[PDB]
């Protein structure tokens, strides 16, 4: 089965260095681009780095560029993140995310379990932090972007993720309308221009969690604050 | 009559050579489907015609100082550049021709082991390296290309050696060795080995097909070497002969100018040898047209 | 005695069918469509050139989204193209390089191919592993595979050179129905728009109309003088066109059970490799051995235009579901996408 | 002016081309041989000596990889799938010399040797193999010699008026196949006499293939 | 007895094909012409679309 296991996290001293590894099994690792995405404690998701299939293209977030190095070993199916000059701002859970890019693909479909590190631009806005919900009732979640995510080719590069408590993020909606494989049809994504809505018809217990909207129009990839659904 | 005979010979060679080389370039580019050539022999043949085309385009700017008045009207800046450009084309065309004979030698004497490095990428690297070696080989040409003040009010572009009494010997031999002497030995030796290693014992030599194969390759390998020798030997024989001769005569001047025409005729007959003596290319050219 | 008597009865039945078809031939398709105006000259330009195949291309098929297409070549590569950008979406290495046909599933989740290996291989394009893998190899034909077409994700029809067509259940890997009756190699098949019937053309110069569910031959269409190489249903399913080695294209009608029109030119003396219709059916596009694709007026049998952009035999072509573009594959290892301009 | 996803889509395509071009170079340096023959003509024996619908056999000899395709199982029309092999390096044709006084089991009137001659004529003179060399194998040499002592060669070839010995009868059969060559300019035929215990059968193919490689190199280099 | 068995099957097949209902060619020809007329406007190859609506500009 598809698996992504991260390792190397732990308590480190300020200004130190740490090496994070992401071992991939159960899928063609060399065919997928790989991202590291972190989430600060009691905060939203934050994209760190990206390396393409074949290692030809590499992107970094501005807050980590020059200190972090992302690399891959295709024969060993291992993804690496070499970190240096670690700051107190780097305390987060680092997630390994696979994403393959061709016509009709679903990027950011699989995330790793994550590893915990403790140290001793289009704006996506989700103003509504929490929404009290009851099972069987329809819920809508709103997201806003500083720039229009609709490209001239007709795609709207907006993604929806759900992070249930204690679990890794899971892809729900990719390119603002398409439903990810293995996701119930009750989820529906609707949007236009800079305003987007995620509709959850007939809410269930499993849907409880934090919902993140991400833009993929350009790098750096930025996440919204997140909307939490609670009973 | 002499004032019209010499321009007619150079004019006919210049026009005929350009047409022949353009046809070779046009056929290869069309064969490549407007893309980088995927065949090693196709890379050399177009580059050989490109150098020949350059060696022919500069002919009118190099012969007007020989027929009419012998006066250079382009100044020192063009005198150094054109002489270096003309020398580079003479060296580059011979170097491409010499390296192409080794490529044909590899494709025949070693048909199995040569597939490892007879790739289009390797062919491009070698040809680009041939131009680099050509610039290094013409280093004395552009370093000593200075205006020569002739008696009277007329001046002409040429090579003004610092010590013409003594430096005239090494400069003549250096061009003779690199452009005529050494490459001819390599080209001739490569093709005679091809004729001796073109058919295997298993091949039915008694069959008309094999006898026809040996006949066509024989008259192509010899013709290529024959054209290269004839088009350059008299130019360099007189180049060596003028070392002993101090005062040239009218006949010697006429022969030397005729020898120049034969040198430019080398770039005129090379595309025609490929077109005429290669039936496979001839049919493809007809098929393309 | 009995054998001689039976073969005489077959001739009487054939004469009865021929007389019945002649009885209903009150008018000609040429006379009916004489009044309508011609389509004029059809000028199409190569919008895209798909490069990357390094050998002869033998088959192509558009996806139902009118954007993705799959092509098969005998360099042992199945390639999926994004026709809008010419990007390669997938490149599937074939176990057997002697591929002769390829099919795109209407759902877009599967592709099929097969050739001289007598096998129809099904490839899954949507896997969690991110690569295309073989999901089924349909064995059972005793001749080369000439054509294959999906009905859905679980059913596919294949025609073979062993004179038979078969309907396969992909999940079980077994052919549920076998369609027999051709005396020569079946070279092509076309599915009706409702996927309840399909026609096949063979090398016995005959075209048979088959019932998919019942599994028997409903009608037989003759009239060609050599092997039929290509066949394509009319968009409404009531007619089909064939292309043969006799340099002719013929339009047969299912309900009239006879030929209606022939599409041939005196300059054309080469065989036909592929045929397709435009979205409205007004244009019939046919690929030829003479390196060209001729656009015919289906109703008026006039050569409307020529697609001349290949240096070898045009081996395959296809028209998008929305009718926006036409792709032609050729033995020169290139695919070209064509459409007109206002 | 492409989005971040499309840039990776174009980059993915370039990754595919780097693999398609890589395979094209490898596939162009290997030898593709089409194997033909008649029933019980030693065609299957050659495969055993050089070890569905089509059987493909691979073997490497002296840093040269050979792809030999056996199409004996294709009972359909030959002319439909024959063009799929247009471009093979050479054709290996197997003919049984001993099958000169025998006849076809089904026809019962066509000589087995004449059937091979018709098949050879249809392949040698075929339009797709205009410039394709043929490596003609004449198998069953030992059985042919024994049968020629009792059964004269005149039964198969009435025009034959030579000695009743292998050294003269076999050479006459070899010339008959080579005489069927309708194009004696663009191709040559490498005839070899194999046996059930021979060990130089593969060596003959390598030398015959080498001459084909040289001929193609001369055509490419422009010497020919 | 292979030929005699095959002869019965071939004769039986021709009976099925001879018992089908056939419409006139004029009726069949008119339907094909009618279908082309109704769908003529939505045929991009027959009537090229404006460049703004053409994905293959």
């Amino acid at each position: 089965d598809v698996q992504l296991v991260e390792s190397g996290g732990g308590l480190v001293q300020p200004g130190g260095s740490r090496k994070l590894s992401c071992s991939a099994s159960g899928f063609a690792f060399s065919s997928f681009g790989m991202h590291w995405v972190r989430q600060a404690p009691e905060k939203g998701l934050e994209w760190v780095a990206y390396i393409s299939s074949g290692s030809g293209t590499i992107y970094y977030a501005d807050t980590v560029k020059g200190r972090f190095t992302i690399s891959r070993d295709d024969p060993k199916n291992t993804l690496f993140l070499q970190m240096t000059s670690l700051r107190s701002e780097d305390t987060a859970m680092y997630y390994c995310v696979r994403s393959i890019y061709y016509y009709g693909s679903s990027p950011f479909d699989f995330w790793g379990q994550g590893t915990t590190l403790t140290v001793s631009d289009i704006v996506m806005t989700q103003a509504t932090s929490s929404v009290p919900v009851t099972p069987g009732e329809s819920v809508s979640i709103s997201c806003r972007s500083s720039k229009s995510l609709l490209h001239s080719n007709g795609n709207t590069y907006l993604y929806w993720f759900l992070q249930r408590p204690g679990q890794s993020p899971q892809l729900l909606i990719y390119r603002m309308s398409n439903l990810a494989s293995g996701v119930p049809d009750r989820f529906s994504g609707s949007g236009s221009g800079t305003a987007f809505t995620l509709t959850i018809s007939r809410l269930e217990a499993e849907d409880v969690g934090v919902y993140y909207c991400m833009q993929h129009l350009e790098y750096p990839l930025t996440f919204g604050a997140g909307t939490k659904l609670e009973l | 009559y002499i004032n019209i005979i010499m321009p007619s010979v150079f004019g006919t060679i210049c026009l005929l050579g350009i047409i022949g080389n353009s046809t070779v370039i046009f056929a290869v580019v069309k064969k490549s489907k407007l893309h980088w050539c995927n065949n090693v022999p196709d890379i050399f043949i177009i580059n050989l015609s490109v150098v020949d085309l350059l060696f022919l385009l500069g002919m009118p700017f190099m012969i007007h100082q020989l027929m009419g008045n012998g006066v250079w009207h382009f100044g020192e800046t063009m005198c150094t550049l054109i002489t270096a450009m003309d020398a580079n084309s003479q060296f580059t065309s011979t170097y491409i021709l010499t390296a192409m004979a080794i490529d044909r030698y590899l494709a025949t004497v070693h048909p199995i082991s040569s597939t490892k490095f007879r790739k289009p990428s390797v062919a491009t690297l070698v040809i680009c390296l041939l131009w680099a070696l050509s610039f290094i080989s013409i280093t004395p040409v552009w370093l000593y290309a200075r205006l020569i003040p002739f008696p009277g009010g007329a001046v002409g572009c040429g090579i003004r050696l610092p010590n013409p009494d003594t430096d005239l010997y090494w400069f003549t031999l250096y061009q003779f060795f690199l452009a005529f002497a050494l490459p001819f030995v390599v080209i001739t030796a490569a093709y005679v080995r091809i004729l001796q290693r073109m058919t295997s014992s298993v091949a039915p030599a008694s069959q008309r097909s094999i006898r026809l194969r040996t006949k066509r390759v024989t008259r192509t390998a010899i013709a290529i070497c024959l054209v290269f020798f004839v088009c350059w030997a008299p130019y360099y024989v007189l180049q060596l002969t003028q070392l002993s001769i101090s005062r040239p005569t009218l006949t010697f001047v006429y022969l030397y100018n005729a020898a120049i025409s034969l040198g430019y005729a080398n770039s005129c007959l090379n595309p025609f040898v490929y077109i005429v003596l290669c039936e496979t290319f001839r049919k493809r050219l007809v098929l393309s047209v | 005695s009995e054998l001689d008597q039976l073969r005489q009865e077959a001739e009487q039945l054939k004469n009865q069918i021929r007389d019945a078809r002649k009885a209903c031939a009150d008018a000609t398709l040429s006379q009916i469509t004489n009044n309508i105006d011609p389509v004029g000259r059809i000028q199409m330009r190569t919008r895209r050139t798909l490069r990357g195949h390094l050998a002869k291309i033998y088959a192509m098929h558009w996806g139902t989204d009118s954007r993705l297409l799959v092509s098969a070549s005998q360099d042992g590569k199945l390639i999926i193209w994004d026709s809008y950008t010419t990007n390669k979406v997938h490149a599937i290495p074939l176990r057997s390089s002697w591929v002769m046909t390829c099919a795109y599933a209407p759902s877009g989740n599967y592709v099929a191919c097969g050739g001289l290996d007598n096998i129809c291989s099904i490839y899954n394009l949507k896997t969690r592993e991110g690569n295309v893998r073989v999901s089924r190899e349909l064995a059972g034909h005793t001749g080369y595979l000439s054509c294959c077409r999906f009905l859905d994700d679980n059913q596919i029809v294949t025609s073979s050179g062993d004179t038979t067509c078969a309907l396969w259940d992909i999940e079980t890997g077994q052919q549920t129905t076998t369609f027999t009756g051709h005396t020569g190699d079946v070279m092509s098949l076309s599915l009706a728009p409702d996927t309840r019937l399909f026609v096949s053309g063979a090398c016995d110069a005959s075209a048979k109309l088959w019932d998919v569910r019942e599994g028997m031959c409903r009608q037989t269409f003759t009239g060609h003088e050599s092997d039929i190489n290509a066949i394509c249903f009319f968009p409404n399913g009531n007619a089909f066109a064939t292309g043969s080695d006799d340099a002719t294209c013929r339009l047969f009608d299912l309900r009239a059970d006879q030929e209606l029109m022939t599409y041939s030119h005196d300059n054309i003396i080469c065989g036909i490799t592929s045929v397709s219709f435009s979205k409205s059916g007004r244009l019939l596009l046919a690929g030829y051995d003479d390196f060209n694709c001729n656009v015919w007026d289906a109703l008026k049998a006039d050569r409307a235009g020529v697609l001349a952009g290949h240096d070898n035999r045009v081996s395959c072509l296809g028209v998008t579901d929305d009718g926006m573009a036409v792709a032609t594959g050729s033995w020169d290892s290139f695919l070209k996408i064509w459409n007109g301009s206002s | 002016t492409l989005s971040a996803e499309d840039k990776a889509a174009v980059e993915r395509s370039k990754m595919i081309d780097r693999n398609l071009r890589e395979d094209g170079e490898k596939a162009a340096r290997e030898v593709k041989l089409l194997l033909l023959g008649a029933g019980e003509s030693g065609k299957n024996t050659i495969v055993k000596q050089m070890k569905t619908g089509i059987v493909e056999t691979h073997f490497t000899f002296k840093d040269l990889h050979f792809k030999m395709f056996d199409v004996g199982a294709q009972r359909s029309e030959r002319k439909k799938w024959i063009h799929c092999f247009e471009g093979v390096t050479a054709i290996i044709f197997c003919v049984a010399l001993s099958d000169y006084d025998l006849v076809l089991a089904e026809d019962e009137e066509m000589n087995r040797m004449h059937a091979s001659m018709k098949l050879f004529d249809s392949i040698c003179n075929n339009k797709w193999f205009t410039d394709t060399s043929i490596i003609l194998f004449l198998n069953k040499k030992d059985l042919f010699e024994e049968k020629i002592k009792k059964s004269p060669l005149t039964i198969c070839y009435p025009e034959y008026a030579g000695s009743n010995t292998y050294e003269e009868a076999a050479a006459y059969i070899q010339c008959q196949f080579e005489d069927l060559n309708k194009r004696k300019d663009t191709k040559e035929i490498y005839t070899h006499f194999t046996c059930s215990t021979d060990t130089k059968n593969v060596q003959f193919v390598f030398d015959a293939v080498t001459d084909v490689i040289i001929k193609n190199n001369l055509k490419d280099c422009g010497l020919f | 007895t292979a030929s005699i068995a095959q002869a019965r099957k071939l004769v039986e097949q021709l009976k099925m094909e001879a018992n089908i209902d056939r419409i006139k060619v004029s009726k069949a020809a008119a339907d094909l012409m009618a279908y082309c007329e109704a769908h003529a406007k939505e045929d991009p190859l027959l009537t090229p679309v404006p460049a703004s609506e053409n994905p293959f500009r």
